């Protein structure tokens, strides 16, 4: 199936060397070069919700799971539902983010739409990745990972998650939230800078950019345009992750410790050092 | 060139030949198996 | 309330929301249509909807949307594969037929409008806001093509005011027989520019805008897909263009 | 002083204009405000005008004596100097009437006492803020959506410290003022309630905030990449369909499996936003006054 | 100088590999370097390669 | 337009009918009585 | 115009009879006293 | 003109009668003291 | 002439009514000295 | 050779050669030859 | 008419009752009376 | 240029020769390889 | 007639077999307590 | 050339080996009760 | 450049070249690489 348009659109290449061996427009959906991969790679994956499901117990993936490694074992595999058969899950699911962003570029250079696309996901793939590759390599082994579940990583992160006091003192942390509560700070607005105008209220002659230049410079006193809240939408959802992948690239491997003990690096200055003030004092 | 006005199809004489091929006659005896493969199963197994 | 109550006023009211949602999403495109101008498969689990009145912002009819669907611009594709599925391919070459990664649409003959009772888009000849008079200043340098040679000189800019932005860069040629191209493509440098899209003797091809300080939506179609015609194809296939094409970073 | 033309933008700058004239005002807007031309190739720079009327600024007001008020309750303990606030301008905190007091207003300034004032005021300055983004679309003829996103915004700030404090009864139920005290209270409803993760009303709102940035991450991605045709102008791309609408419509469907009318890409985005708030709001009000520990709810309307 | 049919040549000893090549291409990637291929080598590729006599013991 | 055919019964209808089957299982095969697979020995 | 039945019976009321149909059926066998066919046990 | 007729004032007069009714028979079902649909026993 | 009147008087007229009211029953319908539909017997 | 108009394609005997002698292979060896299947599976073992 | 297969037909319908069968294998396995081949052992 | 009748492309004669020796082969070089690799398959080993 | 002949049907065989035998392989080696190599670890 | 000899197979066979012999180096090298070169400790 | 025939391409005598030293010595001599280490590994030491 295609749309109305879709007429003139409909060309082979897109891929690299080799040929259009793999580009078959497969109903709306695109197996290119990297279509066919990702078919390989969402087969597999559906078998691994059901294999440790006889192992570690339960069919259903509320609670089922393939554990990570120990923290000890070396550099180096694990047992099988509790690291071995984990270990194999991931070049699958990133071997599937990869091939799924790169599969992209079957259809960019198809076309001619920009190169900022294979990217956005590539936050997604730096963000996925400091949590099975960053971190567990040099503290010991591959021990040092979450569980893949819906239910069992909850569990994970909460009652298991005061390991470093609380994590709200974690600065970066607090600042790729400083960064994250801000995304649909300005999809909220960006979501209905453009809906009510054809919809005024019901008859009214539509508006241009000129009554967004009299509603948002009718706002909050900063109107960077149309094309600054794409630049800020954009500048809400990529980076509350590189705060946070910075916020534990240095957290449990160099800060096991409280991060909650971390608030007494502040009130250390040789102006008010032996002085305790207020609360504190 | 595509098609003209409401509907086509349509549209007299058009409406029934692929709206009256797979979706009469795949329904009809789906309904005869929604009446034959269910009054031989209207008996077992309520009554032990 | 209660423990057990709330959850279900929302695997209700909601188990339909991103039904309602694709709908909206899927006025426009729709319907489907096949690879010659047919009625094709289906639309899908979340149909079109019948669409209502839309009121234009400069009284340009009564457009409904979706609205024009059908045939009305020329497309040329060869069939290559008659069953649907299979790509198809220009005739002669493809950026003459303007058939593959070059786009265009035939609209109305209505350019944007602003609301000042003016149009939107117009150089720096169209506009004596912002001038030249302090030190030296570069409006008016040479320039270069994706076969790495130079193709023209750009001597102008094309203003904004709402935006306070540029949508073209205006190319002075030998003649003056008018020329377009797009704007976040662009990369320059230092003293000279370059683009990395289409060669320096296919310029020409590109449409002299109708009036050099009007643009029509009409025309704002190909003038900013010619560019992506040459990112798809360009270039088979040996030796300078294996250096020039691929690899990069930006 | 000439602004100049430099390479690969481009640029160029606005005189004297700003927007439309309806239902909005003449001699209420100040003086034209001084453009910050530095480096402003990227997106804009203008500033001003402003709507400074009573709409407004009933918000400056009260949101900076909301501003003072934990303000002259962080200078408190310091030692009355210079030295210590700066120091602890986070460590000093300022909590609500006890969690015994609650329906009385006659508690003093000490132990429990500004932040009767702080909150007062800034209940017309966010409802008064509400109304700068609901009625600023009607003085042109726009709509009225972008305090619809808002309503549902103030549904969590319906709850907190408002609704179900006063049902129940006190004012430590409410949000102790700060900026580290209430991060010292994130975690409080966490544990006392038995962790709210067998919570899935606290916990789809959760669900509504990673729906932000799967509907964000990509269109400040594609309409910056469909923006060399013509997909920057989202005032010229939906009734009448532009080729922006066919870089970035086939894109999608190829993709993942559906694309969207350059109307409903702003249908989705504010569907992930009315229900983020508000399914907080629903499940910080389901929280409080149907079942507190909520590992003993999610055991008995989850496995059980 | 050319064949026509595209933009290069077969061989010829003079123009051709003259002052292309190893001139205008590539040269992006040295100057992008000198700070992505230098600058991310300053603690952990020497962090694995001092170890070869130190400790053997 | 509206409501087309010959797309639906090959790849969807197929699992329609599947799909207004499946919902309907896991229940009456696991009712406190009712079961028919498991039980049969006894 | 500005609305449907074409799409509002042929597949909205349409499944206006079906959706609003085992809704109540679950929560009516949710509150015990119903089952009113029930007799394979008793 | 005021607001949408052939849009609002039908299709919307149903969450008048739906999701208003449905979240106040929820309670009146719920509650220790009304049931009404449970009294037989006796 | 400085705000609307038309938006208010269809849409605008619930915040008076329903927004006033159905927040306000709530209150009143969880009031012992009241009940009507919780008198019963008690 | 491009087409314009419904129902192409489509069509013939682009339709009769090849749609008639392909969509049978599916609609054979998985309907009656899967009632070949059936064989050792009516009988083992619905009955214990 | 209509309806497309060259493409269909090679890579594209296998996975349909691809998508019926294989799916179904697993579940018949699961089962600890059916099985038809998993208890062996005892 | 492309043609006209059934089918193209293609190519006859290239039903019996390209749609019969590497299409119907496979209904033979592996559907007949597994009822051979099948006698050391089918009882390893569902009889413990 | 048409889909491939020199192109895709050499490769329609080799990776689909691949994506529906060395990939079912993993369903016959989720068991460990029949497999070729985990008997023993019973 | 039917199949691709420098394309499919030279190095995309090569990591076709490379396929699957890793991911099994995780399943056998694995194993809870096997290892025999690890436990050289206990 | 292509033929017609089969396998044109192919191409003969290259479909005999070119998928006769790295095809037919590519699945024998790694019958010969993956095959005999088996030998050493079907016990030691899955055998414990
Ligand atoms: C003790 C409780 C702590 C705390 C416990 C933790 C723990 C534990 C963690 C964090 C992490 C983070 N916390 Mg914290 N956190 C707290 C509460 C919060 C609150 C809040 C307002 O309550 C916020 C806003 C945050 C925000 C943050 C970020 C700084 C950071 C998130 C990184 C991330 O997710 O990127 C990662 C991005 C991804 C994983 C997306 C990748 C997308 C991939 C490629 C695609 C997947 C496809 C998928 C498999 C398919 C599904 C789709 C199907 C097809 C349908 N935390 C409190 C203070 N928080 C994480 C962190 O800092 O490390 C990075 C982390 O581990
Ligand atoms: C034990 C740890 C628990 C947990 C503990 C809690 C607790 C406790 C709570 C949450 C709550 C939430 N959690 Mg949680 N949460 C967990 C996991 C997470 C993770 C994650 C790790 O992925 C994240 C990112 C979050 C974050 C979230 C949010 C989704 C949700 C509240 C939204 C919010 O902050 O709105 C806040 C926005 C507002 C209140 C509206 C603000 C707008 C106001 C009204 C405007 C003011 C006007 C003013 C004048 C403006 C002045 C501006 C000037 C001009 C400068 N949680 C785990 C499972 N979480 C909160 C909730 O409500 O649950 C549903 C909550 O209480
Ligand atoms: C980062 C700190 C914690 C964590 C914090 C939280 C918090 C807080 C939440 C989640 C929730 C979820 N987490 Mg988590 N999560 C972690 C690790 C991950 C990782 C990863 C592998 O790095 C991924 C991809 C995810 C993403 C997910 C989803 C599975 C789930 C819902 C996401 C959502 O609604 O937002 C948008 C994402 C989507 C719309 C994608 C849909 C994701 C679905 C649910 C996963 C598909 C699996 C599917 C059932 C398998 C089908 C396969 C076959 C068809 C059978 N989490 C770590 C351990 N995560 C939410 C939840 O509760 O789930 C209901 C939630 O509130
Ligand atoms: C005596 C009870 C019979 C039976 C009574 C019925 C009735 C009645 C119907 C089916 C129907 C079906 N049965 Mg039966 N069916 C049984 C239990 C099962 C079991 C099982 C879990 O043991 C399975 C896998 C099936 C399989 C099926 C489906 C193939 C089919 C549903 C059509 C569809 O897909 O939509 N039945 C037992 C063996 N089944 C439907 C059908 O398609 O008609 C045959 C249908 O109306
Ligand atoms: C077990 C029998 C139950 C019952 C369970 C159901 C179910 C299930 C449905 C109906 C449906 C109907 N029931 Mg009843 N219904 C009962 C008794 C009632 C009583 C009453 C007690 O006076 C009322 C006001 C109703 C309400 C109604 C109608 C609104 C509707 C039938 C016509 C229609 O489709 O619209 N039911 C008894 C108590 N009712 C149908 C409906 O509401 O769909 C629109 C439907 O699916
Ligand atoms: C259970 C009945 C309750 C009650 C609960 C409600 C609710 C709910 C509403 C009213 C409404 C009304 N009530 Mg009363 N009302 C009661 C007793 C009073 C008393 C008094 C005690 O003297 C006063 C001054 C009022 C005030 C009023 C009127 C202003 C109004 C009816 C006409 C109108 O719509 O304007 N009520 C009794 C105690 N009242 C309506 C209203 O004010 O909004 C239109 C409304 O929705
Ligand atoms: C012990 C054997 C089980 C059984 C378990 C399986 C498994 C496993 C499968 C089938 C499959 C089939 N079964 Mg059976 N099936 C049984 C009895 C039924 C009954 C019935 C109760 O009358 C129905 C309607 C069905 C339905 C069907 C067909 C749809 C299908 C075989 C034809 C085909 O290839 O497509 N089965 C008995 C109860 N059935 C196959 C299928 O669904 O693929 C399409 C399949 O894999
Ligand atoms: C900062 C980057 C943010 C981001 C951006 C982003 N995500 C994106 C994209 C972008 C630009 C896409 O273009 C792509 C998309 O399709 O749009 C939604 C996508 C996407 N984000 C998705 C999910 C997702 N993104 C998330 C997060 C984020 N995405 C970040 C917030 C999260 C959360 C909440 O952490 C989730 C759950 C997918 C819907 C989609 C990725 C599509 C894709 O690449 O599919 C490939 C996958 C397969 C082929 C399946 C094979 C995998 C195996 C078979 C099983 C995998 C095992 C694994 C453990 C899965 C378990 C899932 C959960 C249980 C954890
Ligand atoms: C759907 C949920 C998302 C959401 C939606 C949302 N937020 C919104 C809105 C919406 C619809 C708005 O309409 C409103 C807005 O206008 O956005 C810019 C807003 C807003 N959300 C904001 C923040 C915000 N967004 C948040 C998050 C979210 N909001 C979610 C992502 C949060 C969280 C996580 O809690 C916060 C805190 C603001 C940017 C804005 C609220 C505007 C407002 O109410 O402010 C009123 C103005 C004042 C109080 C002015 C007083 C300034 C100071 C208080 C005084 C001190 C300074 C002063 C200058 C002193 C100097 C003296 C001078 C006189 C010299
Ligand atoms: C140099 O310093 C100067 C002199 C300028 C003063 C500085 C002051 C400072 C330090 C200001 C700091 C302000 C900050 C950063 C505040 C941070 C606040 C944060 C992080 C969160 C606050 C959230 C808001 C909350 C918890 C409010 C909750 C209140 C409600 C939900 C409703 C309240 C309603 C009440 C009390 C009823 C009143 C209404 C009626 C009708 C009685
Ligand atoms: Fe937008």
């Amino acid at each position: 199936a295609l749309l109305s348009f879709e007429r003139k659109y409909r060309v082979p290449g897109g891929t690299l060397v080799g040929g259009n061996l793999f580009d078959f427009w497969v109903g709306p959906f695109y197996v290119g070069f990297f279509g066919v991969a990702t078919f390989f790679f969402a087969a597999l994956g559906i078998i691994l919700i059901a294999w440790s499901a006889v192992l570690q117990g339960t069919w259903n993936p509320q609670l089922i799971s393939v554990y990570p490694p120990a923290l000890e074992y070396g550099l180096g595999g694990a047992p099988l539902a509790k690291g071995g058969l984990w270990q194999i899950i991931t070049i699958c699911a990133t071997g599937a983010f990869v091939s799924w962003a790169l599969r992209e570029v079957e259809i960019c250079r198809k076309l001619g739409i920009g190169y900022h696309i294979p990217f956005a996901f590539a936050f997604a793939i730096l963000a996925y990745l400091t949590l099975v590759l960053f971190r567990p390599v040099m503290m010991g082994a591959w021990g040092y990972a979450f569980p893949y579940g819906i239910w069992t990583h909850l569990d994970w992160v909460s009652n298991t998650g005061y390991t470093y006091g609380n994590f709200h003192y974690n600065p970066a942390h607090m600042i790729a939230i400083s960064f994250f509560f801000t995304n649909a700070l300005a999809l909220a607005l960006h979501g209905a800078l453009v809906l009510s105008a054809a919809n005024p209220e019901k008859g009214k002659e539509m508006r241009t950019p000129d009554h967004e230049d009299t509603f948002f410079r009718d706002l909050v006193g900063y109107s960077i345009g149309t094309l600054g809240i794409h630049r800020l939408g954009l500048l809400l959802s990529l980076s509350a992750v590189f705060f946070s992948a910075l916020c534990m690239i240095i957290t449990g491997t160099i800060w096991f410790d409280q991060w909650v003990d971390w608030w007494q690096w502040w009130v250390k200055l040789p102006w008010w050092a032996n002085i305790p003030g207020g609360i504190n004092g | 060139a595509d098609k003209s006005d409401l509907g086509y199809t349509g549209l007299t004489d058009e409406q029934a030949q692929e709206l009256h091929s797979v979706y009469m006659s795949g329904l009809w005896l789906f309904s005869a198996v929604a009446i034959v493969a269910h009054l031989a199963v209207y008996i077992w197994r309520p009554w032990f | 309330d209660l423990a057990s109550l709330a959850i279900y006023s929302f695997w209700i009211f909601l188990a339909g929301l991103i039904y309602y949602l694709q709908t909206e999403n899927m006025r426009e495109g729709y319907p489907l249509e096949n690879e010659d101008g047919t009625p094709a498969a289906n639309q899908g689990p979340f149909p079109l909807p019948k669409p209502k009145t839309f009121i234009l912002p400069h009284g340009r009819g009564t457009l409904t949307v979706p609205g024009p669907e059908s045939e009305d611009r020329p497309i040329a594709l060869a069939r290559t594969a008659v069953s649907e599925g299979f790509p198809h391919a220009p005739t002669g070459d493809p950026m003459k037929d303007g058939v593959g990664p070059a786009s265009w649409v035939a609209r109305r003959d209505l350019p944007e409008l602003d609301g000042h009772g003016h149009n939107k888009i117009k150089p720096m000849k169209a506009a004596a806001g912002f001038h030249v008079s302090a030190g030296k200043n570069p409006i008016g340098l040479p320039v270069r093509g994706c076969d790495l040679e130079i193709a023209g000189k750009v001597v102008d800019i094309w203003v904004d005011i709402p935006e306070q932005m540029a949508r073209f860069l205006e190319v002075e040629l030998k003649d003056g027989s008018t020329r377009l191209l797009p704007m976040q493509m662009v990369k320059v440098q230092s003293n000279r520019v370059h683009v990395n899209a289409l060669s320096s003797d296919l310029f020409a091809g590109i449409p002299t805008i109708k009036s050099p300080t009007e643009v029509t939506l009409l025309e704002e179609d190909k003038i900013c897909g010619y560019v992506a015609g040459g990112l798809m194809y360009a270039a088979p296939k040996r030796k300078s263009v294996v250096a020039a094409m691929l690899a990069e970073y930006a | 002083a000439e602004y100049q033309n430099i390479f690969s933008q481009v640029q160029v700058r606005g005189p004297a204009d700003l927007g439309m004239t309806e239902d909005v005002n003449l001699a209420n807007r100040s003086g034209v405000g001084p453009f910050s031309t530095l480096l402003g190739w990227f997106g804009n720079a203008q500033l001003g005008p402003i709507y400074l009327g009573s709409l407004g600024v009933l918000s400056l007001f009260s949101g900076l004596m909301w501003f003072f008020t934990i303000g002259i309750w962080f200078w408190y303990q310091a030692g009355w100097n210079p030295a210590v606030f700066l120091r602890d301008l986070f460590f000093f905190s300022l909590e609500p009437p006890a969690p015994e007091y609650g329906l009385s207003f006659a508690a003093p300034l000490k132990e429990g006492g500004l932040w009767l004032i702080a909150s007062f005021f800034m209940f017309v300055a966010v409802w008064s803020w509400w109304g700068r983004t609901y009625l600023r679309a009607q003085a042109l003829g726009m709509g009225k959506h972008t305090a619809w996103a808002f309503l549902s915004a103030i549904w969590l700030w319906m709850v907190l410290g408002f609704i179900r404090p006063i049902l129940m009864g006190s004012w430590s139920e409410a949000v102790p003022y700060g900026i580290f005290s209430h991060l010292d209270w994130t975690n409080n409803f966490s544990l006392v309630h038995g962790n709210l993760f067998y919570n899935p009303f606290h916990g789809l709102s959760i669900a509504f905030l990673y729906g932000s940035a799967l509907l964000f991450a990509m269109h400040g991605a594609t309409i910056l990449a469909v923006s060399r045709f013509g997909g920057e102008r989202e005032l010229e791309q939906i009734a009448d369909r532009g080729t922006a609408a066919e870089r970035a419509a086939l894109f999608w469907r190829w993709t993942m499996g559906f694309n969207a009318t350059m109307e409903g890409i702003h249908r989705w985005a504010i569907w992930m936003a009315v229900l983020v708030t508000l399914t907080g709001g629903i499940g910080i009000l389901l929280s409080g006054t149907v079942v507190d520990n909520w590992y003993v709810w999610g055991q008995n309307h989850g496995m059980a | 100088a050319d064949k026509t049919i595209f933009n290069d040549h077969l061989n010829t000893n003079p123009k051709t590999n003259l002052r292309l090549w190893v001139a205008f291409q590539m040269m992006k990637g040295a100057g992008w370097a000198g700070g992505v291929f230098f600058g991310t080598l300053l603690l952990i590729g020497f962090f694995r390669v001092v170890g070869r006599m130190l400790p053997i013991q | 337009w509206m409501i087309f055919d010959p797309r639906r019964v090959f790849v969807a209808q197929g699992v329609f009918l599947f799909l207004l089957a499946v919902m309907i299982h896991l229940i009456l095969l696991s009712t406190p009585s009712y079961n028919w697979l498991e039980i049969s020995a006894a």
